[PDB]
């Protein structure tokens, strides 16, 4: 994250770390949607471009986390994975279009006062909150500037913009199932996903009943914070007829 | 899990259950052009 | 960096 700030202890109790087993390396950001079910973006998964294909075996989930490189003892879990399930059609291809994956956990997770699970939207939420000139909110362990990582958690709050602007400031093809986000140039306010926050979480809190709901996962840029830029993320309400789906197909 | 929400999500432990906010979350509901 | 976890979750 990029001009963000340090988050508060379970600000995010949602926030998951994938972790590789060997080379021992963060790998992206997830999130916790029950006791046995993590969302992330496929992409960290699956990218033939760069030869990268991982397996159920290659991974671990630890949930609770504050310190980026700790191992906090009686406070963290560490969970390893039953099944992988990317979306039929993501376009690894083209421009990452349906970048989501589910991951099931081997066992469920004891919730705490660290560990708790963040809503998905309905309809209705979706319909009033994802609006431009709202705030949602981005954290990760990712990269502090584009080429400088933290020792905590960092979070940012950026609007979501309109999106004839997110068309005009690139040359990706742009589809419904994507949404942009951040300051413009004349702003004056700066902030951004960086390397190593992918698959994370953009969330908003409702003002209805007072609860958070993940409205997008951090899918792509180009670069980090700069001007005239903006970072895309994966539109889940979109796409969660496919998440029910497999979740009461496979588990609950 | 699914469907518009489950059971207790969204609700933090060391702030709504606590009646708690945090920081910066007043900056998200004054941009739903203010909350409450 | 990444400080080690125990044995029993590799
Ligand atoms: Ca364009
Ligand atoms: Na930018």
């Amino acid at each position: 994250i990029v001009e963000g700030s340090d988050a508060e202890i379970g600000m995010s109790p949602w926030q998951v770390m994938l972790f590789r087993k060997s080379p021992q390396e963060l790998l992206c950001g997830a999130s916790l949607i029950s006791d046995r079910w993590v969302l992330t973006a496929a992409h960290c998964l699956l990218y033939p471009p760069w030869d990268k294909n991982f397996t159920e075996n290659d991974l671990l989930v630890r949930i609770g986390k504050h310190s980026r490189t700790r191992y906090e003892r009686n406070i963290e879990k560490i969970s390893m994975l039953e099944k992988i399930y990317i979306h039929p059609r993501y376009n690894w291809r083209e421009n990452l279009d349906r970048d989501i994956a589910l991951m099931k956990l081997k066992k469920p997770v004891a919730f705490s006062d660290y560990i708790h699970p963040v809503c998905l939207p309905d309809r209705e939420t979706a319909a009033s909150l994802l609006q431009a000139g709202y705030k949602g909110r981005v954290t990760g362990w990712g990269n502090l500037k584009e080429t400088g990582q933290p020792s905590v958690l960092q979070v940012v709050n950026l609007p979501i913009v309109e999106r004839p602007v997110c068309k005009d400031s690139t040359r990706i093809r742009i589809t419904d199932n994507m949404f942009c986000a951040g300051y413009k140039p004349d702003e004056g306010k700066r902030g951004d996903a960086c390397e190593g926050d992918s698959g994370g979480p953009f969330v908003m809190k409702s003002p209805f009943n007072n609860r958070w709901y993940q409205m997008g996962i951090v899918s792509w840029g180009e670069g980090c914070d700069r001007d005239g830029k903006y970072g895309f993320y994966t539109h889940v309400f979109r796409l969660k007829k496919w998440i029910q789906k497999v979740i009461d197909q496979f588990g609950e | 899990t699914f469907g518009s929400g489950e059971a207790d999500c969204g609700l933090r432990p060391l702030f709504e259950k606590k009646s708690l906010e945090d920081k910066t979350e007043r900056e998200l509901l004054e941009s739903y052009i203010d909350g409450r | 960096d990444f400080e080690e976890i125990p044995e029993e979750y590799l």
